[PDB]
């Protein structure tokens, strides 16, 4: 039986830890939900 | 029981311990999710019960007590906020400038963020702070690192 606990509130927060990259990557959705990479 | 928007864990007690399978977004009175967390199964919320109410497994999501009522879009060139919620830490905001999904169907942003199966359904978030969609449903690449889309529904 799967249950649900508040975690917190859905707000933009200024000056927060900016990190990550922003790849354009070439995919494929598949039937069941899922991507694979197409190359 | 629990009505008040906001962010929240999806836990089970059928493994070891308590343990947490993903992350879900409650606004409106609806409870918004991606469907490999919960598999479109029954959810209890305190001493109350959510069913669901619509699903798509080619979509990866699923709405409880009603229809999905995200309808906020990445405008292709703002940075994001992930409100990450990774199993036994608390919420933290991280903001990222998304990359792209091309398909043969249409381009979707992407957030280059790797956290464990059990953050997915977690919000990413536009300045005004809505909810322009869920993390979780991506691609493993090169270089071992995962690449989650930036999952968002349709509001009828
Ligand atoms: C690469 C590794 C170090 N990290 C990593 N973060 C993940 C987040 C989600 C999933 C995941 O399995 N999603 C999914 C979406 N749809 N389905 C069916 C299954 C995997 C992950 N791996």
């Amino acid at each position: 039986d799967m249950y649900i606990e508040r975690a917190g509130d859905i707000t933009w927060e200024k000056d927060a830890e900016v990190t990550g990259n922003s790849p354009r990557l070439d995919v494929a959705l598949d039937e069941s939900g899922d991507f694979s990479l197409v190359e | 029981g629990e009505t008040t928007d906001g962010v929240y864990r999806v836990m089970t007690r059928r493994l070891l311990g308590s343990t947490q399978v993903g992350v879900g977004v409650m606004q409106e009175g609806v409870f918004h999710t991606m469907w490999h967390v919960t598999k479109g199964a029954a959810l209890r919320s305190g001493e109350g019960r959510l069913d669901p109410y619509w699903g798509d497994v080619k979509q990866d999501l699923v709405s409880y007590c009603g229809p999905w009522k995200l309808d906020a879009a990445w405008d292709g060139l703002s940075e994001v906020q992930l409100l990450a919620v990774p199993p036994g830490e608390r919420a933290k905001n991280i903001q990222t400038l998304p990359g792209i999904f091309k398909t043969k169907d249409g381009d979707i942003g992407a957030v280059a963020l790797d956290y464990p199966a059990g953050t997915s359904g977690s919000p990413i978030l536009d300045k005004c702070g809505r909810v322009i969609g869920l993390y979780g449903n991506g691609v493993v690449i090169k270089n071992g690192s995962y690449v989650s889309a930036i999952t968002q529904g349709k509001r009828e």
